[PDB]
């Protein structure tokens, strides 16, 4: 859909999850906007 | 009815003879299966 | 119950003559409707008149 969805300058409306604390089960929609950690290091709010 | 014909009721494929039996289908029961878990009786979707 | 997002609802209405806790008997419940909501349910409440 390059001629339909994309636009000049970049269409940044579509999002995706880079990682989670663990792998999710199949057929499961998750719309949570919480910051998830990659490892065991507790972050508690801010990014890093 | 009373003829060996191929049936197909919403994917319920098979071959048999159609007739009216004493099966008392409940309002929610769509179609019945025999001891072999094979469709032995169905309900007409168009007119009940 | 909520199986694969398909919320099942069963119902059964029958008369009784009860003067104590839940009757000690048996009665098969039939399905009323199926609501494919597609969400995870963890809590519930009920309404009273």
């Amino acid at each position: 859909s390059n001629n339909l969805d994309s636009k000049v300058g970049g269409n940044y409306n579509y999002l995706y999850r880079l990682f989670r604390k663990s792998n999710l089960k199949p057929f499961e929609r998750d719309i949570s906007t919480e910051i998830y950690q990659a490892g065991s290091t507790p972050c508690n709010g801010v990014e890093g | 009815k009373n003829k060996c014909v191929n049936f197909n009721f919403n994917g319920l494929t098979g071959t048999g003879v159609l007739t009216e039996s004493n099966k008392k289908f409940l309002p929610f029961q769509q179609f019945g299966r025999d001891i072999a878990d094979t469709t032995d009786a169905v309900r007409d979707p168009q007119t009940l | 119950k909520n199986i694969d997002g398909y919320f099942k609802i069963y119902s059964k209405h029958t008369p009784i003559n009860l003067v104590r806790d839940l009757p000690q008997g048996f009665s098969a419940l039939e399905p009323l409707v199926d609501l494919p909501i597609g969400i995870n349910i963890t809590r519930f409440q009920t309404l009273l008149a």
